[PDB]
């Protein structure tokens, strides 16, 4: 790892700033893309509407995060039913071999950009179920995962993490500055 | 600024932010504060310096060289 | 070597036999629904094939009861393709796709391991 | 008491256990070979009352170490500059077809000291079907013995050498050569009254026993009745003669091995074989029931242009030997020796990686059952020599290891008869194995084994210890 | 360079520069532990004791390892075959 | 007698075949984004090959391919064409290389001469430098050192950038096997999406060259050429020999646009189809122009003058130079596939099975071309 | 109502086995092997089915033992060899029997014999 910096050191360290890019870029037309990027990336992150995807216990605590105490409404996190109009599909549960086509399907008839997260050992690896007849092992075998959240019913904290940290991967997306460099 | 997350918290001061204790690290002295603790690191992952795995153990069955 | 056994769906073999042709002749009708409702890229004459493939494959048999459990067997298939509860992934389970054939020589099969 | 090679590795629910046979010794003994995740842990002792008696040798146990080091991977030809490098199994199969076609009908080949059974046959069908009728085990014998079983097999049981009332050994140790053997002639010393002669060297049996001497010629007083134990051999109840392979391979051998069998036939009783040989090599028996012209001269002096060796470590044939040119192609294991010499070291699954038949010296077949895979790439042998001759062009008829036993069938009907012994009729000087240190290294996995190496290092340890404080008093 | 790929760790392994399998360091960072047990085992004095037979908890009674009992008649330094502390008989 | 390199016995040929399982060979499939770059990727993943990836752009255009392989078998590499240094971290621990860096347009970036010529020869000459075994190129079929024009002026700079490439990576990599497909059909391409875009189309008519009857085309599928890259990635006798990756029987673009339109149930009298002169029409070259210039990134339909002089030029063996049935994979027929692709294209049937095309022989061709 | 049937069937078809595992796997009739450091026996009366080994390989990506035989971990526990043989004619499997059981070991153990006169059986230690 790296040691966190000590306040010693860490007075000493300028602030970090909003954008993960910086503002010392060269071109000005950089600049105004990669600023264009910046309010691009803040409004996808202002507002990633999950979908409404419970297989299994995992989803338990999924409305969980609905719930008052941990409230995922102020973190532009809002449940959506049907797939056209959500971002995110959070696969809380436990694929099987009869569940397959049903989340491919689902998966597919979501629009583009399309942010994944695995939810519970079951999502994940397998899990509890890896040995089992008609348990896919993992849904990455067929829906390609952002994030990969990691307890077997996830704690709320836990679940709201794996959607911080999405909101930090939609935050480094990088697509005007690649366009300038395609 | 805007990089914070959950894991910036150290050891000593996870149970007084969780509620399993009630004791600050500057009242109480039950830490072990030995030698070998590493310090405080956020979660790598995303970056370029993550953790990836790879087996631990060497090479069971050694080959035999036509040299010596 | 003679037993007297409860019949299942059958009480002679050609009783069997004939009620084998009933769920060919009811395979061979849902042939081109099947075709039309999926979207599948196998055709019509491709299904009759891989259909005349599977009871080639299960002419060997002559129990009565091994028989008649598989015309139970290919009815529930028959059911579930009939109204649409399997998928285009499920149809096209007949067919093996996305497996590489493997070799029957001895040559191959040293290099490839098997 | 712990297993020290065995020390922290694993524990016995973490275990899969797979019965198989131990081909180390001269027993056939079966054992338990406990793999976990593709890997051999330790070798246990399998519970048969016939065979083994839930003892095994150190040399059967201590093995498995040597089933890591100096292993047999990839593919090796040996390059014009003059050392081998790793081809892959296509091109080194084209190069021995192509080697092959060069001899042009003049090949031969070499059984090993730890070969299979059905590796034996499938190197014998691919020498007949082009052309070679010559065929060699590396551990010699007597010219005509090959034709009737009782030659060359422990023709009374080793669940009845714990009745026998008198025996004799002809220039043999038992005790390094078969040990289980040794724990059932130290049981009928124990529980019947027993009286045993040895002739050769001086041996220690672990148990008293009268030396007549090292001349050769006393066993013929031995068939003369003038001498003292003929009286106590004639007397017996039970009565056994056991004569090692080693005095068998001399050049006196098959006369010794006509004189005490007209004393079988002056001794027999009913249900009673006495005559018995012990022969330490697994393969010799099988190569022997397949019909193998024991012998690696014979094979030296048909000049090979490619001469073939299974699992051979012994060293009897050399460079010297051999021609100029003489494409050795070793398909074995490890290949401590005889791969060193080889021009296309083939690799090979040992016994614990491998499905195959093993005949002990009594004559009972036995088969081994695939542990662990093989490193590499590695392949059994009879299929290596099965996708050679469908390189060469002339194929082998077996496809499978079915019809591999089929065609045992038809060469030998007791061959496939796995833990039944079928016992024969009528058989019609100095030990190699001596002392420890000796019985340490006999075979290939045993050398390359590092436990055995630091046996013979701690045991030699000892001897310079006792040596240096019996000559401080001096 | 990057440091963290050839550094061996505890177990004796180290993939090596014709491997395959150093492709997947070469955007994560290969974990190796710079705390090794033998140095800090090996660093701590061994216990004298004059008494023929001792016993060694590890530590506090419930949050140690199992109670061992050591004899120390033989010359030399004893090792619990739990923690690894070494005791010696003067 | 082919040596091996490493023998490491942690690295040599594993398994039955499928996901889990190691075939020996580390891919670093260059351009694995694109079009056949999602078959090749799914292909090797489903025999147990352990992929690198290297991508350009962002990650949420490559991190679909994360399904075709197993745990462990899938990387992922952020590099430029034009930075040498990341393409030698990209390549420094691998065995086979596979080159499908191309682009039909040219980009304010990136011309022709810097993704076909500089670029496909720096990649070859730094998997040479990192010790790469085998090397697999994609070219067109039908270059030549100096193609002339047919209808569009300023064409064939896209065939020419790919000879001069080719010839570059065989200067550079001389074991290095070159596969040339003549145009590549499927789902997501730029054959059947641009004869299915209404982009194309000119007011429910198509122009074609010569109204298409001059010009033959062997079109090729996707997994055949997938299958092709790895059957010459196996096999170590494909090197430095050039493939002709064409399709079974040769057909005429007249028929290959009819048998669409009647696969697509624009055969109805009420569609008002009609196949018309393109050299008539001076149009439709003018909006192909406009739609280069005013589109940012890549034009709508691939409506580039590129593909207009790929779509003017006919396909064209060449005796003695081996096909893809000498790398042993069965060629998908085209009437078997199309149908499935062209399923979800078909027009909505107005209130008021198709027939199969007429393939071409060698002989009508010669007497078509008289 | 009842019919008239051969008492040997071959339920091959009806079961989910495919045809590359019925037609090329040796399924061993045995009895457990007794572990030799334990004097208990009572894991080695029952009779038990199990198949071949297949290859097992080392993972590409982490140290782990991988195979794509399915059933490695399968052993069919039965209390007579008939029944397993019935078995094994009834699923269509192709079978071998390892070995038949030890009949009986007749053994006598006197505590007289350690203390004997004139006798070789007598012990030197206690
Ligand atoms: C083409 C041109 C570019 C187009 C795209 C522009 C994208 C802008 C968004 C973005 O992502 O910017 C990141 C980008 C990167 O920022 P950064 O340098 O990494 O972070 C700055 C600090 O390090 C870290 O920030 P900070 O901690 O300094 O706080 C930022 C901000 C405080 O934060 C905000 O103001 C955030 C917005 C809150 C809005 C709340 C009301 C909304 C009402 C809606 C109706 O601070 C201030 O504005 C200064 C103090 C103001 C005190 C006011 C007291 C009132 C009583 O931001 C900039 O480049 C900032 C300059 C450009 C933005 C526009 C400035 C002119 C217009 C101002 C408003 C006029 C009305
Ligand atoms: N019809 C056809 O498909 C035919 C194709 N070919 C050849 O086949 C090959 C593959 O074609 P295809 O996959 O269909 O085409 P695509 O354009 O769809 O794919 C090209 C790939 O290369 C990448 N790429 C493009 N330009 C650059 C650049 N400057 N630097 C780095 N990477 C770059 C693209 O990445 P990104 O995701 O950013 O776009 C994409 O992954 C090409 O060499 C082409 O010339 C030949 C004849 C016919
Ligand atoms: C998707 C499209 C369809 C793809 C193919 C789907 C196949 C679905 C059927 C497969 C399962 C079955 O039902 S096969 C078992 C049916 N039984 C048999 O085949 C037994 C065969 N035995 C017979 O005696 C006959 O039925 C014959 C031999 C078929 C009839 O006798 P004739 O006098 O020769
Ligand atoms: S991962 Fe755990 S909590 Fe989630 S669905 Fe599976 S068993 Fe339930
Ligand atoms: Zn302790």
């Amino acid at each position: 790892q790296q040691t966190l910096p000590v306040a010693e050191v860490a007075q000493n360290l300028p602030k970090k700033g909003y954008s993960p890019f910086g503002t010392k870029q060269s071109s000005v037309a950089e600049w105004s893309l990669a600023r264009l990027d910046d309010l691009l990336n803040w409004g996808r992150k202002g507002s990633i509407w999950p979908l409404t995807f419970g297989l299994a216990c995992c989803a338990v605590e999924m409305m969980h995060i609905a719930a008052p105490r941990y409230d995922m409404d102020r973190y532009g996190v809002v449940f959506r039913a049907s797939p056209r109009q959500a971002d995110v599909i959070i696969v809380a549960g436990t694929l099987t071999n009869k569940m397959a086509p049903a989340l491919r399907k689902v998966y597919d008839q979501m629009p583009e950009p399309r942010w994944v997260i695995s939810m519970g050992s079951c999502a994940n690896g397998g899990g509890y179920y890896h040995y089992s007849y008609s348990v896919v092992r993992g849904c990455d075998r067929i829906i390609p995962v952002d994030i990969y959240v990691p307890g077997c019913p996830p704690t709320a904290e836990a679940l709201m993490y794996g959607v911080l940290q999405l909101q930090k991967k939609v935050k480094r997306m990088k697509t005007l500055q690649m366009w300038y460099r395609k | 600024n805007m990089d914070y997350d959950g894991s910036m918290i150290p050891a000593e001061w996870y149970g007084w932010m969780h509620y399993k204790t009630d004791l600050p690290p500057i009242r109480d002295g039950c830490r072990p504060k030995y030698k070998w603790i590493a310090d405080h690191s956020e979660n790598l992952s995303g970056t370029k310096e993550a953790y990836y795995p790879y087996s631990t153990t060497p090479n069971k069955v050694e080959a035999w060289e036509p040299k010596a | 070597a003679v037993q007297q056994v409860r019949p299942i769906l059958s009480v002679d073999r050609e009783e069997a036999r004939k009620r084998a042709l009933n769920l060919y002749k009811a395979w061979y009708r849902q042939i081109p629904y099947i075709v039309m409702d999926y979207d599948i890229p196998m055709t019509v004459e491709q299904c009759r094939d891989k259909l005349r493939e599977e009871f080639v494959k299960h002419r060997n048999v002559t129990d009565i009861r091994v028989i008649d459990m598989l015309v139970i067997k290919g009815q529930m298939e028959l059911k579930e393709s009939v109204e649409i509860w399997k998928q285009k992934g499920h149809i096209m389970r007949y067919w093996k796709e996305s497996q590489d054939p493997k070799p029957t020589d001895f040559l191959s099969k040293f290099i490839q391991g098997v | 008491l712990t297993n020290k090679p065995y020390s922290f590795v694993a524990r016995p629910w973490e275990i899969r256990k797979v019965s198989s046979i131990d081909v180390l010794d001269a027993v056939g003994s079966n054992i338990v070979v406990s793999t976990r995740t593709n890997e051999v842990l330790r070798i246990l002792p399998r519970e048969n009352e016939d065979v083994n008696e839930e003892w095994l040798a150190d040399k059967s146990r201590f093995a498995c170490d040597g089933l890591k080091r100096q292993r047999l991977v990839a593919p090796m030809v040996r390059m014009p500059n003059g050392e081998l490098q790793a081809v892959e199994w296509e091109g080194a199969l084209i190069a021995v077809a192509k080697a092959i076609k060069a001899a042009g009908g003049q090949i031969a080949g070499i059984s090993g000291q730890l070969a299979d059974l059905e590796a034996q046959v499938a190197l014998k069908d691919l020498l007949n079907r082009l052309g070679s009728e010559v065929v060699a085990t590396e551990q010699g014998f007597i010219a005509g013995g090959t034709d009737n079983r009782a030659n060359y097999l422990l023709n009374s049981t080793i669940a009845g050498l714990e009745e026998a009332d008198a025996v004799l050994l002809v220039g043999t140790n038992p005790r390094y050569e078969a040990p289980l053997v040794n724990t059932r002639l130290r049981k009928a010393y124990v529980h019947n009254e027993l009286q045993i002669a040895s002739i050769g060297p001086k041996i220690d049996l672990s148990y008293d026993h009268e030396n007549l001497g090292a001349d050769a010629a006393l066993v013929k007083d031995v068939c003369s009745g003038a001498h003292a134990f003929s009286k106590v051999l004639e007397g017996a109840k039970k009565p056994a003669i056991i004569i090692g392979a080693d005095l068998l391979e001399r050049a006196d051998g098959a006369a010794i091995h006509a004189t005490v069998a007209e004393y079988c036939k002056k001794l027999k009783k009913p249900n009673w074989n006495p005559f018995n040989v012990l022969q330490t090599n697994a393969a010799q028996v099988g190569a022997l029931d397949v019909g193998y012209k024991a012998g690696a001269q014979t094979a030296v002096k048909a000049q090979p242009k490619v001469l073939f060796l299974l699992n051979a470590d012994a060293g009897k044939v050399t460079r010297e030997q051999l021609p100029k040119d003489c494409f050795v192609v070793y398909i074995g294991s490890h290949g401590d020796n005889g791969a060193s010499i080889a021009d296309a070291v083939l690799p090979g699954a040992a016994y614990t990686e491998k499905q195959g038949i093993y005949v002990n010296t009594e004559g009972r077949p036995q088969q081994t059952l695939p542990g662990v895979s093989p490193p590499g790439m590695a392949r059994e042998d009879w299929k290596i020599l099965r996708a050679l001759s469908e390189v060469v062009g002339k194929p082998l008829p077996y496809d499978n290891l079915d019809e591999l036993r089929n065609r045992l069938e038809d060469v030998a009907p007791h061959l496939t008869r796995l833990g039944q012994l079928e016992p024969a009729g009528d058989a019609g000087i100095d030990i190699k194995l001596k002392e420890l240190r000796d019985y340490f290294m006999t075979d290939a996995i045993s050398r390359a084994s590092p436990t055995m190496a630091k046996c013979i290092s701690a045991v030699n340890k000892q001897q310079r210890e006792n040596e240096a404080k019996q000559s401080v008093a001096i | 360079c990057r440091g963290d790929i050839e550094k061996v760790t505890h177990t004796g392994q180290v993939f090596d520069k014709e491997d395959y399998r150093n492709a997947r360091f070469v955007n994560a960072k290969r974990y190796v532990n710079e705390n090794w047990g033998i140095k800090l085992i090996e660093e701590v004095p061994p216990k004298e004791c004059t008494e023929r037979v001792v016993f060694c908890d590890g530590g506090d009674g419930p949050l140690g390892h199992p109670k061992v009992y050591i004899n120390l008649d033989k010359p030399g330094n004893h090792i619990c075959g739990y923690c690894g502390l070494r005791f010696v008989k003067k | 007698p082919r040596p091996l390199k490493t023998t490491n016995p942690a690295a040599m040929k594993r398994g039955t075949g499928g996901r889990s399982s190691f075939n020996g060979i580390v891919a670093t499939v260059f351009g694995a984004t694109g079009f056949v770059g999602r078959y090749v990727c799914n292909k090797l993943g489903k025999s147990g090959t352990q992929m690198i990836l290297p991508y350009r752009g962002d990650d949420s255009d490559v991190i679909r391919l994360k399904v075709t392989g197993d745990l462990g078998q899938v990387l992922f590499h952020f590099y430029n064409l034009e930075d040498p240094a990341s393409i030698r971290d990209a390549v420094k621990h691998s065995n086979v290389v596979i080159n499908l860096v191309g682009r039909d347009f040219e980009t304010k970036n990136f011309k022709f001469k810097d993704v076909h010529v500089n670029g496909a020869e720096r990649i070859a000459r730094i998997a040479r430098e990192a010790g790469v075994e085998r090397l697999i190129h994609l070219s067109s079929l039908n270059v030549e050192a100096n193609p002339k024009d047919l209808y569009v002026k300023g064409g064939s700079e896209w065939l020419k950038s790919k000879y001069e490439g080719e010839l570059r990576v065989r200067d550079a990599f001389p074991n290095a096997t070159i596969i040339r497909p003549a145009d590549i059909y499927g789902s997501e391409d730029r054959f059947l999406r641009y004869y299915a875009h209404i982009w194309r189309r000119q007011f429910r008519s198509m122009p074609l060259w010569h109204k298409g009857e001059k010009t033959v085309k062997q079109p090729v599928y996707v997994s055949d050429v997938a299958q092709a890259i790895i059957n010459a990635a196996k096999d170590p006798d494909s090197a430095g020999r050039i493939y002709q990756a064409v399709g079974p029987k040769r057909y005429q673009l007249s028929e290959l646009v009819d048998w669409f339109h009647r696969l697509m149930r624009k055969d109805q009298k009420r569609w008002g189809y009609m196949r018309y002169d393109m050299r008539w029409d001076p149009t439709f070259l003018l909006k192909a122009k406009l739609n280069s210039f005013i589109c940012p990134g890549t034009p709508i339909g691939g409506l580039h003058p590129a593909r207009i002089e790929r779509e003017a030029v006919t396909d064209k063996v060449l005796t003695g130079v081996p096909t893809l049935e000498d790398l042993g994979v069965t060629l998908t027929t085209m009437e078997q596939q199309v149908p499935w692709e062209l399923r979800p294209y078909r027009a909505a049937l107005y209130y008021d099975t198709p027939s199969p095309p007429k393939c071409i022989e060698a002989r009508d061709e010669l007497r078509l071309f008289a | 109502g009842k019919i008239t049937v051969p008492t040997a069937v071959n339920l091959s078809p009806i079961s989910g086995v495919p045809e590359e595992h019925i037609r090329e796997r040796r399924v061993r009739i045995h009895i457990p092997p007794k572990n030799a450091m334990q004097s208990g026996t009572d894991n080695v009366n029952t009779w038990q089915i199990e198949f071949d080994n297949r290859e097992r390989w080392e993972n590409p990506l982490m140290g782990w033992a991988s195979s794509g035989d399915p059933l490695s971990n399968m052993n069919v526990q039965f209390g007579s060899p008939e029944e397993a043989i019935t078995f094994c004619e009834r699923n269509g499997w192709r079978w071998y029997v390892d070995g038949a059981a030890k009949p009986k070991k007749e053994r006598v153990k006197n505590y007289g014999i350690n203390f004997a006169w004139n006798k070789r059986t007598r012990v030197s230690t206690k």
